[PDB]
């Protein structure tokens, strides 16, 4: 309700194979357990890229995984940003994410 | 993969 | 709980939405809400969510990826292959897609897959 959500498009580093990247997504998820201020974390692979849409198709290049963070409140978000383990977690992100696009979302219903 | 409170 | 774990493992399709060039942001928000309302009881569909893009932070610790302006993000969950086919065969779905044609200018789908 006060819930903040940030969705991320993840592209793997060019120095990594797809399998190496998959394994580091698992490591990133395991690392996230009990993260201060975080309500939920999800990371999933992009398995398919359908192009037979009924409205014009939007090409955004090759996205390898999708990540998403939930925070139950603004207060939880600030606890997360000031956490030392969150900063170490972001360092691991630098290792296995070549490029990323964040979206802060808003609920409509 | 996910977890939540 | 158990439920959220199995739900997370469903067939899921995530969508990047761009509004039509000519449509106002105000109208686009209203049509997103209509589209969610139309999803109620959609045959074969377990869950639908639609959200606006409210922020585009660019101060990332990872190199930033520019994908242009995305206005909303949609997501569908289907519990099984059989339910996905019920949906694909449904006339009620075809009417929903007609509404999509009105308020969505451009669309990128991703079919996702679970890890752990």
């Amino acid at each position: 309700g006060r819930m903040i959500r940030i969705l991320y498009l993840l592209v793997k580093p060019e120095s990594m194979s797809h399998e190496q990247f998959r394994k580091e997504c698992v490591v990133h998820f395991q690392m996230s357990a009990g993260m201060p201020g975080l309500h939920k974390y999800e990371v999933r692979l992009v398995a398919g890229n359908p192009t037979d849409t009924h409205v014009p198709y939007l090409d955004v290049g090759r996205i390898d995984a999708i990540g998403e963070c939930w925070f139950a409140s603004e207060e939880q978000y600030q606890v997360y940003m000031e956490s030392d383990i969150r900063k170490a977690w972001f360092e691991h992100g630098k290792y296995f994410i070549g490029q990323l696009k964040p979206f802060v979302t808003e609920e409509l219903v | 993969a996910s977890w939540s409170a």
